[PDB]
């Protein structure tokens, strides 16, 4: 299931980026 | 020759029985290979078809 | 993605279509095996064809 090891990484990046923003958005105050 | 015949007949009968045992074992292998392929590629290949869907999303 | 989607569709079509080819043809082989074995059985049939008181009396008395 390499198709999702790869989809996982894509979604992981999408959330990590959204999360980076969630954390920054809160961190920015 | 009577003994050679009985012995050859034993060998012929042996071979008929051995062949019979192997007629059975060839059919068992024909059915087991069949069943294993029929269930194995049919299931695991199906599982890879399911991969096509399983790994979607 | 073109590379991954193209290769995995090649996978699906080519390989499993091929696998069903195998299933079919191996089944054909096994059917051949069993039918020819039965034919030999019938041959063997044909060839071996070529290779080819007092109590009664007293009982009758009483019962009749």
């Amino acid at each position: 299931m390499d198709a999702i090891k790869k989809k996982m990484q894509m979604l992981k990046l999408d959330k990590e980026n959204a999360l980076d923003r969630a954390e920054q958005a809160e961190a920015d105050k | 020759l009577s003994d050679k015949l009985k012995e050859a007949e034993t060998r012929a009968e042996f071979a008929e029985r051995s062949v019979t045992k192997l007629e059975k074992s060839i059919d068992d292998l024909e059915d087991e290979l069949y069943a294993q392929k029929l269930k194995y590629k049919a299931i695991s290949e199906e599982l890879d078809h399911a991969l096509n869907d399983m790994t979607s999303i | 993605l073109n590379e991954l989607q193209a290769l995995i569709e090649a996978h699906f079509e080519n390989r499993k279509k091929e696998e069903e080819e195998l299933v079919s043809l191996k089944d054909r082989i096994e059917r051949r095996r069993a039918e020819r074995a039965e034919q030999q059985r019938i041959r063997n049939e044909r060839e071996k064809e070529r290779q080819n008181g007092k109590r009664q009396t007293e009982r009758e008395k009483k019962k009749k």
